[PDB]
């Protein structure tokens, strides 16, 4: 093609690609979202790029590594931090409650 | 009309309209990659019906001036919190270490 | 754990392709006959 | 009425105008591929980049993730109006002034 193309009616593409020249950039005004479906059809978990916050509603959220090594995990159990360090670079920094048991300070 | 494609699209912007919101639909999973030259998956997210995961070498976050809110990446975790308070009761117990410039009763 | 019902999500089918052999057929048959019996008219009124 | 396309197909732009909401194929996935380009979503100021490496996010608020199930909004990085609260699983802890009571071994 060498211009626009509209489009009425859903879109049931098997692979979108992008161009090797350029970067795929998808855009709206209201919203972006992107859903999912389970074994019944029903939508489950969504990404929303919204208005001002970027909205993610699933059952499990997970960071990983390239390899596949768990990084973060946050589920209705509790947040999970798997590689082994924290910082938190707030000016006022941590704030304990009643004491501290670590083996070296440094 | 419906337009079905057998084969992969190659599209260069996917615009909306004003007032029209665009949506990105499926029935299994929703991957999004980057490729190399030879071709092998680098960075990966998958919007999973039940699980989203990200894949990659770093993930970020930050405000439209620039400031890290959260970046997970392989060494550590850094989150841009300006006071983080622990509540526990009976105490905490760290296994390796903590990395402080000020000590303060 | 259901968010949306969304009702218009409808995936083409296993829609095989149309049989073109039939009409095909109809449509080489057709102009074969014709030309067949130009062909024996042809031959009946430029022989006799 | 339906156009079923069967060759590598270069659509340029896209314009989606209405009921239009790009789709996975029958039952099987939706992937979106960039060759060794950026995938770059975008709404006014808010972005998702799935660059080389990293995996960015830019925002004046930044990521929220609530599960659907019970509505509650389990990590957010509006830490004024969420606080944050320790995750479990951390080994050392850098942080730039520690107002504790009493360290033990
Ligand atoms: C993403 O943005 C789109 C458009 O801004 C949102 O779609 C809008 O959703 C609202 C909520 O239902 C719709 O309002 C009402 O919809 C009913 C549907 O029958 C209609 O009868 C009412 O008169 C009223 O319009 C609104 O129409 C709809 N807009 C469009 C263009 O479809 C969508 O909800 C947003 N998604 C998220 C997750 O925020
Ligand atoms: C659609 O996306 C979902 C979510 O990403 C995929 O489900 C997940 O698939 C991975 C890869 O097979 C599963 O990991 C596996 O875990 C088992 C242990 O249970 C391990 O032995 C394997 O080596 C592998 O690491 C993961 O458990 C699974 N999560 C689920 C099912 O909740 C799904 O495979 C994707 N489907 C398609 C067609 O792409
Ligand atoms: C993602 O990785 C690529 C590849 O390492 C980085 O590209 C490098 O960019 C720097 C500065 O822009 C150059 O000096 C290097 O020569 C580049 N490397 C190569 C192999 O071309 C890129 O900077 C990384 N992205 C981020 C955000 O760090
Ligand atoms: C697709 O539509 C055709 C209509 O000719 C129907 O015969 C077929 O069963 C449909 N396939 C599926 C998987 O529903």
């Amino acid at each position: 093609l060498e211009g626009e193309s509209e489009f009425l009616f859903p879109l049931y593409a098997k692979e979108i690609r992008s161009r090797v020249d350029s970067s795929l950039l998808l855009q709206s005004t209201q919203n972006v979202t992107v859903s999912a479906r389970n074994s019944e059809g029903e939508v489950t978990g969504r990404v929303k790029v919204g208005a001002q916050m970027v909205e993610v509603q699933s059952q499990h959220f997970q960071i990983n590594s390239e390899d596949g090594k768990p990084l973060f995990s946050a589920e209705e159990q509790d947040v999970v931090v798997g590689t082994g360090r924290l910082r938190v670079t707030g000016p006022e920094g941590a704030l304990f409650e009643h004491s501290v048991e670590t083996p070296l300070v440094r | 009309g419906d337009s079905e494609f057998l084969q992969p699209l190659y599209a260069k912007e996917i615009k909306s309209r004003p007032g029209n919101a665009l949506y990105f639909k499926s029935a299994r999973n929703v991957t999004v990659n980057i490729l190399n030259d030879q071709t092998k998956v680098l960075t990966q997210l998958v919007t999973g019906p039940k699980a989203v995961e990200a894949y990659g070498k770093r993930f970020e976050v930050k405000t439209v001036s620039g400031k890290l809110l959260f970046s997970a990446d392989d060494s550590e975790v850094v989150v841009g919190a300006e006071r983080l308070r622990v509540l526990g009761a009976e105490g905490t117990v760290f296994p390796k270490s903590i990395e402080t410039p000020n000590v303060r009763a | 754990g259901i968010l949306e019902h969304d009702p218009f999500f409808c995936p083409p089918t296993e829609a095989t392709d149309r049989d073109f052999l039939t009409d095909a057929l109809v449509t080489l048959l057709v102009p074969l006959l014709v030309a067949l019996l130009l062909t024996l008219l042809l031959a009946y009124i430029m022989c006799f | 009425g339906l156009l079923r396309f069967k060759q590598v197909s270069d659509m340029g732009v896209i314009h989606p105008l209405y009921k239009s909401t790009v789709g996975g194929r029958r039952n099987e996935n939706l992937v979106i591929t960039g060759n060794n380009q950026p995938i770059v979503f975008q709404q006014g100021t808010t972005k998702l980049s799935v660059e080389k490496n990293k995996t960015s996010i830019t925002s004046d608020i930044g990521m929220q993730f609530f599960d659907p199930r019970t509505h509650n909004i389990l990590f957010s990085t509006d830490y004024e109006t969420h606080e944050f609260h320790l995750p479990s699983g951390v080994k050392s802890l850098n942080v730039q002034k520690a107002s504790t009571e009493r360290i033990t071994s």
